[PDB]
């Protein structure tokens, strides 16, 4: 701690990720709902909305 | 940091929210996706390293 | 014997075929999907691509 911050050690946590491309398992707090049959809808689909 | 440690997330839950509002985290930039838009969004082959 | 009728038509199919193969370029941009682009990005990014 006598060092200056710039020297101060910087705790670094990164995250990889691949987008879509793929079964999504973790997902966020979205709630789901029964889809529909032949009707006009939008819809999200793991993410594709 | 030579010998770094990776960790691999599966079936969870992901909820950004008590980690963005946390003190500490005074750093959130990201690359491919809004720092934001993470909760709108599910993930797989998602991996962490510290 | 008459190939230049036909040339017309696949003339036609070729050059409205190629236009729906398009739509698989990204053009430098994240994905050929606008939908995506609009739900991982925030509005300044997004707009530019």
């Amino acid at each position: 701690p006598t060092y200056g911050v710039g020297h101060q050690p910087y705790r670094v946590v990164v995250l990889s990720f691949e987008l879509l491309h793929a079964p999504a398992t973790v997902c966020g707090p979205k709630k789901s709902t029964n889809l529909v049959k032949n009707k006009c809808v939008n819809f999200n689909f793991n993410g594709l909305k | 940091v030579y010998a770094w440690n990776r960790k691999r997330i599966s079936n969870c839950v992901a909820d950004y929210s008590v980690l963005y509002n946390l003190a500490p985290f005074f750093t959130f930039k990201c690359y491919g996706v809004s720092p934001t838009k993470l909760n709108d969004l599910c993930f797989t082959n998602v991996y962490a390293d510290s | 014997a008459l190939g230049k009728l036909q040339d017309v038509v696949n003339h036609n199919a070729q050059a409205l075929n190629t236009l729906v193969k398009q739509l698989s370029s990204k053009f430098g941009a994240i994905s050929s999907v606008l939908n995506d682009i609009f739900s991982r990005l925030d509005p300044p990014e997004a707009e530019v691509q």
